């Protein structure tokens, strides 16, 4: 099993895998509970009012001021049992994605992916920069850091706003300069999204009510896409965005779909972005794959005691997949840079992950959704890791009956309704 | 994130 522990919230702290900790937010916070899952993964129970110091107000806003896709309750998530339950339903999902080949590939890229140690100011030095860890209370009540690559955390506000988050740098955008940095993904297994069968449904903001639910799996890994390629610095700028003109609806509200995105989901969404583009992107963190080898060329000493300078350069060379000649420095391959880069944009991708779980799901990134509803997948008369929804053996097993809202109507309550609100 |  991916986690090889099965944690109970209430499980008393031992300050190794079950401790409080403090996150780099740049302020102050009193400790949270967490629990390693996996090498270089924790799991935060709480809801997210500490990455972003600024949404820290659960409270719904005015009936008046809040927009279409979006769920509040300041509630959830506050409760012991409901903590004990979002600690086993993330469990159960990296389950699902480890027990399939693609899943396990995405993960060992993930904990392979150690951000780099790019925060000495000397060039001849190697260290760690400290927002790639987090500060775990030990046994003795004295603080300790600890690298990682990846925080799954609750929700912020808005429930169903999951997304990924890093503390970026003074100066390096560590998402895009190939150095990577630690994943904080909001996300919740409590919550999932319905969406439409027929594609000029799905597509239309205002038809269905939402017949079909999305597996959870699904939306978890594609945020455990984006942390792949934030965690290997090769994540699209933001500001790079298809200007839909494929979807009336998208066109008339002139509405624009980042690259990242459309990257992320696969397919055919992923054939927006033309090839001029794609080069200019790949030949730009191919230099920046250069520049890390060459500062890995420099290092002629490692500060901290916490590996040794031989250590953590082999460590990288393993990350970046970097070449070593006869004298000992490091280069770039360009056959073996094409070859992880492909592997972390196009083979992980949503789309490829509805294969292997082998579920229904929106067909493209270019829909509008339906409705969100109240699941628990902790239950295995509900959801397992290795059908989901659609349990073998039972009326669930064909033809999606098991996400069909309608006819597995006892596993999902619907708390909102999106269509026409757009 | 999850878009529209
Ligand atoms: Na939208
Ligand atoms: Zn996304």
């Amino acid at each position: 099993p991916f986690v090889n522990k099965q944690f109970n919230y209430k499980d008393p702290v031992n300050g190794v895998d079950i401790a409080y900790i403090k996150i780099p937010n740049a302020g102050q916070m009193q400790p949270v509970k967490a629990f390693k899952i996996h090498n270089k993964i924790w799991v935060i129970p709480e809801r997210d009012t500490f990455t972003n110091p600024e949404e820290g107000d659960l409270n719904p806003p005015p009936e008046a001021k809040q927009v279409p896709v979006s769920y509040y309750d300041s509630t959830y998530l506050s409760t012991d049992n409901e903590k004990d339950n979002y600690l086993k339903g993330v469990t159960k999902l990296f389950e699902r994605i480890y027990s399939t080949d693609l899943g396990r590939m995405l993960l060992t890229s993930i904990v392979r992916g150690i951000p780099f140690w790019g925060g000495s100011t000397i060039d001849t030095e190697l260290k760690v920069i400290d927002t790639n860890c987090i500060n775990v209370i030990q046994p003795d009540g004295s603080y300790r850091s600890e690298e990682l690559n990846l925080v799954i955390i609750g929700p912020s506000a808005d429930i169903i706003q999951f997304e990924c988050k890093s503390f970026g740098h003074e100066v390096l955008n560590l998402t895009r300069n190939g150095y990577g940095s630690t994943q904080y993904i909001r996300f919740s297994p409590d919550f999932t999204f319905g969406f439409e069968e027929s594609l000029e449904v799905d597509t239309n903001p205002l038809l269905g009510a939402g017949k079909f639910a999305t597996d959870p799996a699904v939306t978890l890994a594609h945020e455990l896409i984006h942390a792949g390629h934030r965690l290997y610095g090769i994540a699209i700028n933001p500001n790079r965005v298809f200007k839909v003109n494929t979807n009336a609806y998208y066109e008339m509200s002139g509405l624009e779909v980042s690259f990242e995105e459309l990257r992320t989901f696969g397919g055919h969404d992923a054939k927006f972005i033309d090839s001029l583009q794609e080069n200019e992107f790949r030949l730009y963190y191919y230099n920046k794959f250069k520049d890390i080898a060459s500062t890995l060329n420099k290092a002629k000493s490692i500060v901290g005691t916490t590996a040794s300078l031989q250590y953590m350069k082999n460590v990288f060379k393993e990350k970046y997949l970097l070449s070593e000649d006869t004298s000992g420095k490091f280069s770039v391959d360009k056959l073996k840079f094409d070859k992880l880069y492909k592997m972390l944009t196009e083979i992980y991708t949503e789309d490829n992950f509805v294969k292997f779980f082998k579920v229904l799901n929106r067909k493209t990134y270019l829909n509008f959704d339906k409705a969100v509803f109240k699941i628990n997948i902790v239950p295995k008369v509900n959801y397992t890791i290795y059908d989901g929804f659609n349990l073998r053996n039972t009326n669930l097993a064909a033809n999606f009956n098991g996400q069909n809202t309608e006819i597995n109507n006892m596993n999902f309550t619907k708390l909102k309704n999106f269509t026409g609100l757009f | 994130r999850r878009g529209c």
